[PDB]
């Protein structure tokens, strides 16, 4: 007869091995260095826009590179391309899932994408125009859902599932180029890095993983949440990134130190967190949570710098411009709003 | 080291993986936290000034400006 | 709470969930359903209707700490004479009698207890707290409105801080 429980021993020997290599050099956090610097003022941000049109909760929504067109995906099974600007509806997109998770808009502006609990990539080009009947491609593969999307280019996109895996897929072909395996829990979200080389993930099994795209395989297991990770977000210089999870915790892991560097936790807040996303500079960090509220933290200084939405439990998904000049939530009551 | 990959794959051939990757990772050299936290510190702190979101917007230099 | 359900991808599962659990068309009444139960969720009973005045800086301190945890509480930090005040305390009146649910203070800058700490310059001082947290802080609050600005601009202005309930 054969054994699997010593094989499950060196496992665990080898994380603790792995756990004094960074006890190791974790002789400081980073609130310690920065008990000098200047917290920010109280960040007040205020409705410049409001979207009418979803006749739905909204679950999902993507910026444009051009900071000014962005993408909501909303449980009326609707996908919807706006004009932040003027509020006006460039194109509307019929789905046929009422359940989509993502939905993401290619860095050129030409193609569009999203997927949800049919366990399918849909692209969509924006350019052919299909915004009545067309879809280019529906990326079949994953056997669970499609948690997450997001384009490297016009003929590349990465893809994270229910299945607890992620693809980087060949648009044209429509075959799943590569396959990133390794975590034992659903992957919930994953983060590209500036230079998209690189990207990083997060599992219900508590661990971000760091993944190179070209070489296909994984770099780094990072871990400290005792709950599943929700959401995860590079951060602007690609050196870090940002995670939250159900434990109602922020951390702020680094990729050189292979650890966190610090943690965004108060004790009034005890609900999960879903959503994170990064100021321009990285100095602010915007964190939802399932209660549909919104806080923004001083990356520096771990502490509240603000209230986003003014806690009125009504923000559902959120996500800030690439020229930092504005954040927009969507809602359950599917409207979605742009704040400066 | 492959590219494409099925996921019926048995507890073992699973087991076996994480702990190749586990000792990959053993090897990896890291820098101390000490180390990055001035890094990120000072990306920050210069560029935190800059920031839209941090310091404000000018309403004139505002996108979004009462649209009118 | 614990493990999330409302929102991103475990939000799509459950509200999924939840829709069969009604569904054993449909669809849209599920999605009307779903928006119904939360502003009822949210809509608290109507209290309130008028603005009250705190004397002394134990009684802010009280009054924000033995409110329910769901009430938003606007409290405006004031002295006479001081243009825009008036102004503000009028609109205060009329909006506390529009938003029951909501609870509108004022109280002397000098009845404080934090005499120099708010002087005649960032008067009109208004502040929002909710489940015992400061929400807002708006210094110099009638920098936000014209001279001459009345109950519908202090609710607009208010309402775009996403300070305001029902809608
Ligand atoms: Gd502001
Ligand atoms: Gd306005
Ligand atoms: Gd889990
Ligand atoms: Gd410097
Ligand atoms: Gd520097
Ligand atoms: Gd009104």
């Amino acid at each position: 007869m054969s054994e699997l429980d010593q094989l499950r021993q060196e496992a665990e020997q080898l994380k603790n091995q792995i756990r004094d290599a960074r006890k190791a050099c974790a002789d400081a956090t980073l609130s310690q260095i920065t008990n000098n610097i200047d917290p920010v003022g109280r960040i007040q941000m205020r409705t410049r826009r409001t979207l009418r049109g979803h006749l739905a909760k909204i679950y999902a929504m993507h910026w444009g590179t051009d900071s000014r067109l962005l993408l909501s995906a909303s449980q009326d099974g609707k996908l919807i391309i706006w004009d932040s600007y003027t509020t006006n509806k460039v194109h509307a997109i019929p789905l046929r899932s009422s359940w989509v998770m993502t939905c993401a808009y290619a860095p050129s502006g030409n193609y569009v994408a999203c997927g949800g609990l049919d366990n399918i990539c849909s692209i969509y080009n924006l350019k052919t125009r299909e915004g009545n009947v067309r879809v280019s491609r529906e990326l079949a593969g994953h056997t669970g859902y499609l948690s997450c999307c997001r384009f490297l280019d016009d003929n590349q996109i990465v893809t994270s599932s229910g299945d607890t895996t992620c693809a980087l897929w060949d648009i044209e072909t429509g075959q799943q180029t590569t396959t990133f395996t390794g975590h034992t829990g659903d992957v919930m979200s994953l983060s590209l890095a500036p230079d998209t080389r690189l990207f990083v993930s997060g599992a219900c099994d508590a661990s971000a993983k760091l993944w190179d795209v070209r070489e296909g395989m994984c770099r780094q297991t990072f871990t400290g949440h005792e709950s599943d990770i929700n959401a995860i977000c590079f951060f602007p210089n690609g050196n870090a990134f940002a995670t939250g999870s159900d434990d109602a915790t922020c951390r702020l892991f680094d990729l050189r130190a292979d650890q966190e560097l610090m943690t965004y936790s108060h004790d009034n807040i005890i609900c999960g967190i879903t959503s994170v996303s990064f100021s321009k500079s990285g100095r602010l960090l915007l964190a939802g949570y399932d209660d549909f509220n919104c806080n923004v933290w001083d990356a520096l200084k771990a502490d509240r710098a603000g209230v986003l939405a003014g806690h009125d439990n009504r923000v559902s998904c959120l996500g800030v411009t690439d020229d930092g000049m504005a954040v927009a939530t969507g809602s359950w009551d599917s409207f979605l709003k742009i704040w400066n | 080291m492959p590219v494409i990959n099925i996921e019926d794959l048995t507890e073992k051939d699973k087991l076996k993986m994480e702990v190749d990757q586990l000792k990959k990772e053993v090897t990896l050299e890291r820098m101390l936290v000490s180390k990055c936290c001035e890094e990120f510190r000072d990306y920050v702190e210069e560029r935190s000034g800059e920031d839209p979101l941090v310091k404000g917007i000018p309403e004139d230099k505002n996108p979004f400006k009462e649209l009118k | 709470e614990g493990q999330a359900t409302h929102t991103g991808p475990k939000g799509v599962i459950n509200d999924w969930r939840k829709f069969k659990l009604e569904s054993e068309g449909c669809l849209r009444k599920y999605r009307r359903q779903c928006m119904q139960d939360m502003h009822q969720k949210l809509s608290f009973g109507p209290r309130y209707g008028f603005v009250y005045e705190l004397e002394t800086g134990e009684q802010f301190l009280e009054t924000i700490e033995k409110e329910q945890k769901v009430t938003t509480i606007v409290v405006n930090i004031y002295e006479d004479g001081v243009r825009g005040c008036d102004a503000l305390n009028s609109s205060l009146e009329c909006l506390a009698a529009e938003y029951p649910m909501v609870k509108f203070c004022k109280i002397r800058a000098s009845n404080t207890g934090a005499g120099d700490r708010f002087s005649s310059d960032v008067l009109p001082t208004l502040l929002v707290y909710k489940g015992g947290e400061l929400i807002s802080n708006f210094i110099s609050v009638a920098e936000q409105f014209a001279e001459d600005f009345f109950a519908a601009d202090v609710e607009s202005f208010l309402n775009e801080y996403g300070l305001l309930p029902e809608r």
